[PDB]
C-alpha cells in the first residue's frame, strides 16, 4: 500500500469507529428498553 | 603609574594609567570619562555632587 | 434522598454522551481548523517566537506605542504590533512580548499571579446568615450600612441623604468578627472579594501599588460589590528594619489604596469592610469619616449570647445532651464564647486521657471545673486593696 | 507517497523520489510517473532538474531502439530552454546504452570535442558534465582510446565540475585494462589540481582501470597509500578492492584493516570497510564477525561504511547474521548512519517474499513510519524513499 | 572499547553552557506553559515536544535548557532548601529511655504527638478535632530537646529541625518570605515534624512594641495554619515550637 | 436504591476524565486576538517587524552640559 | 593497542576542562545520583552534570564546590 | 431559493437542541434543572469548535434556556453569563436573558444597568448593538 495508502486507510477507520459508538449505543439501548517457515514447498507438483 | 577606577558599570578595574592624561590633573575622586570597550581613562569630566 | 439519585442518573447519560460528541464534532469531517485558523496561525508564528518575555504594561500612548517594564531593569519604548487592539488592552495588565523585538504580540495572561487567585471569589460565602447565634443586634447594624443601600437606594434618596458607605469592624479577638462580615455579605449576595493584607506588602519595590490599584478596579466593574480587606492591621506601623527603610515601600502601598478609595471614578457603590484590632495600630489616615461612616465596637459575649454558641459545641460532644442546656450556662462563671471553644476542647482532651470510650455526662461536668481553674491560674494576683 | 509527503520545491527531497522511482519502473519505459507527478515536476530547479532528465534514462533502460526516440526533444539542438535538460539527457542516454552499442559512443564523442574549450560560460559547465559521464557508460569495456583522449582535453581545461565527470568517465570506458600510460598521466595530474572534486575523480578512476588487474596493481597501491593527500589515500583503498576482488586474499585483507586502524582521517577509514566487502564478496560468512568490532567505533563515518559493506557482500541471498549488526545502526542517532542501514537492509533481502520471511514485513513498515515522522531529518527520509525503491523495483 | 566511549561522551555533554530549572505555574491554550525561572523573572516558554501538556501539572518543578529555555526533563525530586536540611539532621535514634525521669512529661507527650498522625480518626472520636500545635517550655538543661527527638523516632516521620530565622538563608530570593513559604514545603515533604526552634529573643522592644518586620513574617506563617488547613485536616505536619520561656514569646501565640 | 447508589461512585471517575479533556478542547489553537479586521493588520505587521527603530531604551537627562549626562535605569552613566 | 592510545588521549582532554580557569559555586542537593543541582556565587541555579568517578560520599551534603566556567 | 433549504435545515436544528432541554427541565423533575444548566455551558463550547456559524444561533437560545427552564438562581449565574456574551456577536441574547434576570430588582438589575452602559461606552461597534 506504501505510506500514502496507509495514511488514508488509518484515518478512515478511526472516523467510523468513533462515529458508530457515538450513536449506535444510545439508539439501540432505548430501542428495546421501552509457520512452517522451515516448510519448504510441499513436495506436491504445482503448475 | 596606575589608576583604580570604580566604574558606573558596577565593576572594579585596575587600569594602566594613560600617559597622555597627566598624573597632576588626575587626583583621588576625580570624575572621568573612560573608553567603553577596553577600560582606560580617556578624558576628564566636570565633577558633580 | 430520592431526588439525589435522579441527579446521578442524569449525569451518567450527560457526561458519557458529551465525550463522544466532542471527538466527532471538533475534528473528523468538520475539521478543527477549517482553513480560517490555518491562516491566522501562519501569521502568528512569524510575529512570535519562543521564548516570549512576559511583561507589565505601564501606560498606553495612542500612537501605537506603549511604555513597558520587563523582568530586565530598564523600560522600553516599544511598539504595539498588531493583535490586541488598544481598547481591548487595560493598562496594569500582564502582557505577551516577543523576545527578539519587544512588541505587544497579545494578551492571555491577565495578572497571572497568586494574588489574583486569592482575591477573586465570584460566588457568595460559605456562611449563610444568623446561623451564627447571638450578637443579633450587632449584626443588624452592619446590615443597615452595607446591605441596605445596595438592595434599595430608594429610601436614602427620598430622605435627601447620601447612603452610608463603609463600616470598620474593630475590637477584640474571640467575637468572631471575621465571620460576621462573611454572613452579612452572603445575604446581599454581593460579589464579595476577599484579600489578606500581608500580600499587598512585600520587600520588592513598586509591585505593591500595582496590586493595590487593581483591587479597586476589579471591584468597581463588578459593582454592587463588597471589598473585605482582612488583616489591614498587619501592615500597621511595622517597619522592617529601624535603621532605615520601611518608610519607603510600605508608605507607597498605603497611599494608593487611599488615592483610589474615593478615586477618579465615583465608587460609592463599593462598600468596604475593614477588620482590624484598632485604627491606632495603623498610622491613622482613613480618609473621609462619613465615607467610612458607622464604626462597630464588638462587645464580647454576655450571658444570653453564649447560650446559643454553646448549643452548637455540646452537640459535637457525644452524650452531653443529658446535662440540660440551661444548667450548663448557670454553673460556670461568665465567660466569652471563645472560652467555650477552650472548654469544649477540654472535654475531649480529658476523654482522651481517661480512654473514655464514649463521651459522657460525667466528662462534660468535669470539663467545666478544669477549664475555669486554667483561666484563674493564668491570672496574677496583684491583690485588690 | 512521493507527491504527498515529500516536497518537490526542496531539492534534496526531489532527488530521493527521482532515484527511488527510477528504479521502480526500471528496465521498461514508463511515462506513468511524469503524468502522475506533473505539477510536482514543474517545481524543480537547479540540479533537481538535471536529475529529473537523467531519471528518465534509468527508467528507460532496455528497449534500446526506443531509447533514443524518447530522448529526442531533450537533446541539444532540440532544447536550449534549460541547460540542465540538455546536459542530463546525455547522461540519460548513456544509462540506456550502458555496455550496449557503439553507434551511441560515436554521437557523444562529437559533443565532447565541441565544448573542450572554455567551460567558463555557465550553460557549458553543466552540459559537459553529463556528456562526460554519459560517454564513459556508453563505452563500457570497449577500451576505445578515442574516448579517453577526448576526456583528457576536458581535464586540462580544468573545467569546474566537469573535471570530475571526465576523470570518472575515462576509467569506466577503459575498464580493467591497466594501461600504464593512462595510470601515469592520471596519478601525476592529481597532485597539480588543487580543487578536490577533480582530484577525487582521478583517484577513483585509477582504481576502475585496474579492475581485475591483480598483483600488477601493486605498483600503484604503494604510491597512493604513501601519498600525503587524504584524497589519494581514499582512492588507494578501492584500488586494492577492485584488483583483488572475489577470492579472498590474505595479503589484501591485512592491508585493508591495517590502513583503517592506522590512518586517522575519516573518509579514508570509511573507504577501507566498503572496500573489504568486495574482496570477500563470495565468502561473506565470517564477514559480520569482523565488522562486529567496527560498528562500535565512535566514528560516524566508520559506522556508515560498515552498514554499506554488509549490504554489498550479501547483496544476493539473504543472510540472517548481517541483519543483526544492522539493527542498532538504524537506531544510531547520526542521521546518515540511519540512511545507510535502511539501504543496506533492502539489498540483503532483495525480492524475498514477505510471507516466506516475517522479518521482511517489519523492515518495510519501519521505512514508511520514518517518512511519516517529520521529526526524522531530511536525510533520514531521503534514505527511506530510496531504500523501499530497491525492495520492489522494476 | 566501551570505556573510551564513555570518557568521550561525558566531555561532549559538558559542552552545553548554562542549563536551568523553573516551575510550571499554569498551562495555556496555545500549548505553552508559564514557567517561573527560579533566579530570573517569569517567562512564558513552550513545553518540550516529547511531553504533552496533559502530563504536566500545576507547580511541577522542571529543568530547563538555556539556549532556548525549552523544558528538558521534570525534576525527580523537588528543589527546596528543606530537603537539604533533613539530610544533615538525620533519622532520630534517640528513644525515651535516653532520658530517665521527668516521668510525667514522658507519658503525656505520647498522647499529644503520636496519635494525631497515626490515627487522626481515633484522636478526633474520643476527643474532638486536632491541635494547632504544641509549645514546649521549661528550665534549659531539662533536655526538652532530647524529648522532642525521642518521640520523633517512634512516630517515624521526617524530623526537620529548622532553627531560627530563615533570613540566614539567602540562596535564592530574600529570606523573608521563605519563612512564610515553609507551609508549602512542609506539605510536599510530608510526613514531617517541623521543629520550629526560635526563642524570640531578637528584641524585647518589638515583643512589647508595634514595630518589627520579623514579627510580621512570623505572623503570616501562623495564619497559613488556619486559612489553608492543609496540615489540620490530614494531619502529618506537626507544628512543634520551642521557646525557653512562655513569657518572652510573641503574643500572637 | 442499590442500582443508583453505585452510580455515585461511577460519576466521579467520569468528572475526572472531563477535567483532563479540558486541555484537549483548548488544543494548540490561538485564543489570542488577531482575527476579523485585525487580520488585515498582520500582513503589514510583518514588514514593520523587520524595521529596527524599536525597542529603544528609555533614558532621561540628569544634567544638560554645554551632550548630556544620561542616567539609565540599570544605573549606568553615559555622556 | 590502537584503542589504548585513544583512551589515554581522551582522558588528557578532560584534564584541560578540569583545570583553571574555574569558578566557585556550592553543591546543594541531588536530583538523582549522577545529576545534581548547584547554586553559583552569582545566584544562578544550574542543573549540572556530575562527571564520572567523583566524590559522592560527601558531595550530597550541602558543600562547597567548583564549576568549570565555560561548561 | 435553493439556498433557503439548507439554511433552514441548520437554523431549526440549532434551536431544537436547546428546546428539548427546556421541555425536560421545566416539565419534569427539579433535579434536571441543575443537570441541564451544567450541561449547557460545555455544549456551547463544543458547537463553537465545530462551527463559527453554529455558535451565534445557539447563544441566543442559551439566554432563553434560563427564562424557560426557570433555574433556581436568578442572582449570580446570569450575570456571569452576560459578561461573556458582550464580546460575542448578537445582543438579542440580552433581551431573552433579562426576563429571567428580573428577580428582586436593584441587586441583579443594579448590576445590569451598570454592565450594559459601560460596554456600550466601551466600544461603539454598532448603533444597532
Ligand atoms: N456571635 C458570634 N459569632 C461568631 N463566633 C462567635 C460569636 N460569639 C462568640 N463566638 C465564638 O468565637 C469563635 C471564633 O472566633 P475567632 O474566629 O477566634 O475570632 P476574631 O474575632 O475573628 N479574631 P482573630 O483570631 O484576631 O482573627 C467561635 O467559634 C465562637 O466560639
Ligand atoms: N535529663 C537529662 N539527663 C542528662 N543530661 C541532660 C538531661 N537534660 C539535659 N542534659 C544535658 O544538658 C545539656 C543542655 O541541655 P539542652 O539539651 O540544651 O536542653 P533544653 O532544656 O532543650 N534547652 P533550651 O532549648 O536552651 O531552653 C544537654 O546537651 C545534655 O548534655
Ligand atoms: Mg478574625
Ligand atoms: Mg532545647
Amino acid at each position: 500500500e506504501e505510506a500514502s495508502g496507509k495514511e488514508v486507510e488509518k484515518v478512515a477507520t478511526a472516523v467510523l469507529s468513533t462515529t458508530a459508538r457515538a450513536k449506535a449505543r444510545a439508539k439501540k439501548t432505548k430501542k428495546e428498553k421501552g509457520e512452517f517457515y522451515k516448510n519448504k514447498y510441499s513436495s506436491k507438483p504445482y503448475k | 603609574k596606575a589608576a583604580v577606577v570604580k566604574t558606573s558599570s558596577r565593576q572594579t578595574v585596575f587600569l594602566p594609567m594613560v600617559g597622555l592624561v597627566d598624573p597632576d590633573k588626575l587626583k583621588p575622586n576625580d570624575l572621568v570619562g573612560v573608553n567603553k570597550d577596553s577600560y582606560l581613562i580617556l578624558d576628564t569630566l566636570p565633577s558633580e555632587f | 434522598t430520592r431526588c439525589k439519585l435522579k441527579l446521578l442518573r442524569m449525569e451518567r447519560i450527560k457526561d458519557h454522551l458529551l465525550l463522544e460528541e466532542e471527538f466527532v464534532s471538533n475534528s473528523e469531517i468538520l475539521k478543527p481548523f477549517e482553513k480560517k485558523q490555518e491562516e491566522e496561525k501562519k501569521q502568528l508564528e512569524e510575529i512570535r517566537g519562543n521564548p516570549l518575555s512576559i511583561g507589565t504594561l505601564e501606560e498606553i500612548i495612542d500612537d501605537d506605542h506603549a511604555i513597558v517594564t520587563s523582568p530586565t531593569m530598564p523600560d522600553y519604548y516599544v511598539s504595539i504590533l498588531s493583535f490586541v487592539d488598544k481598547e481591548l488592552l487595560e493598562p496594569g495588565c500582564s502582557v505577551l512580548l516577543h523576545h527578539k523585538t519587544m512588541s505587544i504580540v497579545g494578551v492571555l495572561q491577565d495578572d497571572a499571579d497568586p494574588m489574583v487567585s486569592v482575591m477573586k471569589m465570584d460566588k457568595s460565602p460559605t456562611e449563610s446568615y444568623s446561623d451564627i447565634g447571638g450578637l443579633e443586634s450587632q449584626i443588624q447594624e452592619i446590615k443597615e450600612s452595607v446591605e441596605l443601600p445596595l438592595t434599595h437606594p430608594e429610601l436614602y434618596e427620598e430622605m435627601g441623604i447620601k447612603p452610608p458607605k463603609g463600616v470598620i469592624l474593630y475590637g477584640a479577638p474571640g467575637t468572631g468578627k471575621t465571620l460576621l462580615a462573611k454572613a452579612v455579605a452572603n445575604q446581599t449576595s454581593a460579589t464579595f472579594l476577599r484579600i489578606v493584607g500581608s500580600e499587598l506588602i512585600q520587600k520588592y519595590l513598586g509591585d505593591g501599588p500595582r496590586l493595590c490599584r487593581q483591587i479597586f478596579k476589579v471591584a468597581g466593574e463588578n459593582a454592587p460589590s463588597i471589598v473585605f480587606i482582612d488583616e489591614i492591621d498587619a501592615i500597621g506601623t511595622k517597619r522592617y528594619d529601624s535603621n532605615s527603610g520601611g518608610e519607603r515601600e510600605i508608605q507607597r502601598t498605603m497611599l494608593e489604596l487611599l488615592n483610589q478609595l474615593d478615586g477618579f471614578d465615583d465608587r460609592g457603590d463599593v462598600k468596604v469592610i475593614m477588620a482590624t484590632n484598632k485604627i491606632e495600630t495603623l498610622d491613622p489616615a482613613l480618609i473621609r469619616p462619613g465615607r467610612i461612616d458607622r464604626k462597630i465596637l464588638f462587645e464580647n459575649p454576655d450571658l444570653s449570647t453564649k447560650k446559643k454558641i454553646l448549643g452548637i459545641h455540646t452537640s459535637k460532644m457525644n452524650l452531653s445532651e443529658d446535662v440540660n442546656l440551661e444548667t450548663l450556662v448557670t454553673t460556670k462563671d461568665d465567660l466569652s464564647g471563645a472560652d467555650i471553644q477552650a472548654m469544649c476542647t477540654e472535654a475531649g482532651l480529658l476523654a482522651l486521657r481517661e480512654r473514655r470510650m464514649q463521651v459522657t455526662a460525667e466528662d462534660f461536668k468535669q470539663a467545666k471545673e478544669r477549664v475555669m481553674k486554667n483561666k484563674v491560674e493564668e491570672n496574677l494576683e496583684g491583690l485588690y486593696l | 507517497k512521493s507527491k504527498s509527503s515529500l516536497d518537490g520545491k526542496f531539492s534534496l527531497f526531489h532527488t530521493a523520489v527521482s532515484v527511488a522511482n527510477g528504479f521502480m519502473h526500471a528496465g521498461t519505459t514508463d511515462n506513468s510517473f511524469i503524468k502522475a507527478n506533473l505539477p510536482w515536476l514543474g517545481k524543480a530547479q537547479n540540479w533537481a532538474k538535471f536529475t529529473a532528465t537523467a531519471s528518465l534514462g534509468v527508467i528507460h533502460k532496455g528497449n534500446l531502439l526506443e531509447g533514443k526516440k524518447v530522448m529526442a526533444p531533450y537533446l541539444p539542438g532540440s532544447r536550449a530552454s534549460s541547460r540542465f535538460i540538455k546536459g542530463g539527457s546525455l547522461y540519460g542516454l548513456g544509462l540506456i546504452y550502458a555496455g550496449f552499442g557503439r553507434d551511441t559512443t560515436d554521437y557523444l564523442k562529437n559533443i565532447i570535442v565541441e565544448n573542450s574549450g572554455t567551460s567558463g560560460d555557465e550553460d557549458v559547465d553543466v552540459l559537459l558534465h553529463g556528456a562526460s559521464l554519459g560517454i564513459g557508460l556508453a563505452a563500457m569495456g570497449s577500451a576505445n582510446i578515442e574516448v579517453y583522449e577526448a576526456l583528457k582535453e576536458v581535464l586540462y581545461n580544468d573545467s569546474a565540475t566537469s573535471g570530475e565527470a571526465a576523470a570518472l568517465g575515462m576509467g569506466l570506458c577503459m575498464l580493467g585494462t591497466g594501461k600504464p600510460e593512462a595510470i601515469h598521466d592520471m596519478f601525476t595530474y592529481s597532485q597539480e589540481t588543487q580543487h578536490g572534486n577533480i582530484t577525487r575523480g582521478l583517484a577513483v578512476g585509477l582504481a576502475l582501470i585496474n579492475y581485475g588487474r591483480q598483483e600488477l596493481a601493486d605498483d600503484l597501491i604503494t604510491k597512493m597509500l604513501a601519498s600525503d593527500e587524504s584524497l589519494l589515500r581514499y582512492g588507494g583503498a578501492f584500488t586494492i578492492a577492485l584488483a583483488y576482488a572475489g577470492t579472498g586474499n590474505n595479503s589484501a585483507v591485512k592491508r585493508l584493516l591495517h590502513v583503517a586502524v592506522s590512518d586517522s582521517n575519516d573518509d579514508v577509514r570509511r573507504a577501507a570497510v566498503i572496500a573489504l566487502g568486495f574482496v570477500l564478496l563470495r565468502d561473506y560468512t565470517t564477514v559480520p564477525r569482523i565488522v562486529q568490532l567496527l560498528s562500535k567505533s565512535h566514528n560516524a563515518h566508520v559506522r556508515c561504511g560498515t552498514a554499506f559493506a554488509l549490504g554489498i557482500a550479501c547483496a544476493g541471498k539473504g543472510l540472517q547474521s548481517a541483519i543483526d549488526v544492522l539493527d542498532p545502526l538504524t537506531k544510531d542517532p547520526v542521521d546518515f548512519v540511519r540512511q545507510a542501514a535502511m539501504i543496506a537492509l533492502s539489498m540483503i533481502l532483495i525480492q524475498q517474499t514477505e510471507k516466506l520471511n516475517p522479518q521482511v514485513a517489519d523492515i518495510n513498515k519501519n521505512f514508511l513510519s520514518v517518512i511519516t515522522n517529520k521529526h526524522q531529518e531530511g536525510l533520514a527520509k531521503f534514505g527511506a524513499c530510496v531504500a523501499q525503491g530497491i525492495m520492489n523495483a522494476g | 572499547n566501551d570505556k573510551v566511549r564513555f570518557i568521550k561522551d561525558e566531555l561532549r555533554l559538558l559542552q552545553e553552557p548554562g542549563s536551568y530549572v523553573g516551575e510550571v505555574i499554569k498551562i495555556v491554550s496555545d500549548k505553552k506553559v508559564l514557567v517561573k525561572v527560579q533566579p530570573e523573572g517569569k517567562y512564558i516558554v513552550d513545553v518540550a515536544k516529547d511531553i504533552n501538556v496533559k502530563d504536566l501539572k500545576a507547580s511541577q518543578r522542571v529543568c530547563l535548557r538555556s539556549d532556548s529555555y525549552m523544558l528538558h526533563k521534570v525534576l525527580e525530586n523537588k528543589a527546596d532548601p528543606l530537603v537539604s536540611l533533613m539530610m544533615v539532621e538525620k533519622v532520630p535514634d534517640s528513644t525515651y529511655d535516653m532520658v530517665g525521669g521527668l516521668t510525667k512529661q514522658i507519658k503525656e507527650i505520647k498522647e499529644v504527638i503520636e496519635l494525631p498522625v497515626k490515627h487522626p480518626e481515633l484522636f478526633e472520636s474520643l476527643g474532638i478535632a486536632q491541635p494547632k500545635g504544641v509549645i514546649l517550655y521549661g528550665p534549659p538543661g531539662t533536655g526538652k530537646t532530647l524529648l522532642a527527638r525521642a518521640v520523633a523516632h517512634h512516630t517515624d516521620c521526617k524530623f526537620i529541625r529548622v532553627s531560627g530565622a530563615e533570613l540566614v538563608q539567602k540562596y535564592i530570593g530574600e529570606g523573608s518570605r521563605m519563612v512564610r513559604e515553609l507551609f508549602v514545603m512542609a506539605r510536599e515533604h510530608a510526613p514531617s515534624i517541623i521543629f520550629m526552634d526560635e526563642i524570640d529573643s531578637i528584641g524585647s522592644t518589638r515583643v512589647e512594641g508595634s514595630g518589627g518586620g520579623d514579627s510580621e513574617v512570623q505572623r503570616t506563617m501562623l495564619e497559613l495554619l488556619n486559612q489553608l488547613d492543609g496540615f489540620e485536616t490530614s494531619k502529618n505536619i506537626k507544628i512543634i515550637m520551642a521557646t525557653n520561656r512562655l513569657d518572652i514569646l510573641d503574643p500572637a501565640l | 436504591a442499590a442500582p443508583y447508589a453505585a452510580k455515585l461512585k461511577q460519576t466521579e471517575n467520569d468528572l475526572k476524565d472531563i477535567e483532563a479533556r479540558i486541555k484537549e478542547k483548548a488544543g494548540v489553537k490561538e485564543s489570542d486576538t488577531g482575527l476579523a479586521p485585525s487580520h488585515l493588520w498582520d500582513i503589514m505587521g510583518d514588514r514593520q517587524r523587520l524595521g529596527e527603530e524599536h525597542p529603544l531604551q528609555v533614558a532621561r537627562c540628569t544634567k544638560i552640559i554645554k551632550k548630556y549626562v544620561i542616567n539609565l535605569k540599570q544605573i549606568a552613566k553615559f555622556v | 593497542r590502537h584503542l589504548k592510545r585513544e583512551l589515554k588521549r581522551a582522558q588528557e582532554e578532560v584534564k584541560r576542562i578540569q583545570s583553571v580557569p574555574l569558578v566557585i559555586g556550592q553543591f546543594l542537593e541531588p536530583i538523582d545520583q549522577n545529576t545534581g543541582i548547584v547554586s553559583s556565587t552569582t545566584g544562578m541555579s544550574y542543573v549540572v552534570r556530575i562527571l564520572s568517578t567523583l566524590d559522592r560520599e560527601l558531595l550530597k551534603p550541602s558543600m562547597s564546590v567548583a564549576l568549570h566556567r565555560h561548561s | 431559493e435553493i439556498k433557503s433549504e439548507e439554511k433552514k435545515g441548520k437554523s431549526s436544528d440549532k434551536d431544537a437542541t436547546t428546546d428539548g432541554k427546556n421541555d425536560d427541565e421545566e416539565e419534569e423533575k427539579e433535579a434536571g434543572i441543575v443537570d441541564e444548566l451544567a450541561y449547557a455551558v460545555l455544549g456551547i463550547a463544543l458547537i463553537a469548535l465545530g462551527e463559527d456559524i453554529g455558535k451565534e444561533m445557539s447563544l441566543r437560545h442559551f439566554g432563553h434556556l434560563m427564562h424557560y427552564g426557570n433555574e433556581h438562581i436568578r442572582r449570580m449565574v446570569p450575570l456571569a453569563m452576560g459578561i461573556v456574551s458582550v464580546s460575542d456577536p448578537q445582543m438579542k441574547v440580552f433581551d431573552t436573558l433579562t426576563r429571567f434576570s428580573h428577580d428582586a430588582d436593584l441587586e441583579v438589575s443594579m448590576n445590569s444597568i451598570f454592565a450594559m452602559g459601560l460596554c456600550g461606552a466601551g466600544t461603539n461597534n454598532a448603533r444597532l448593538a
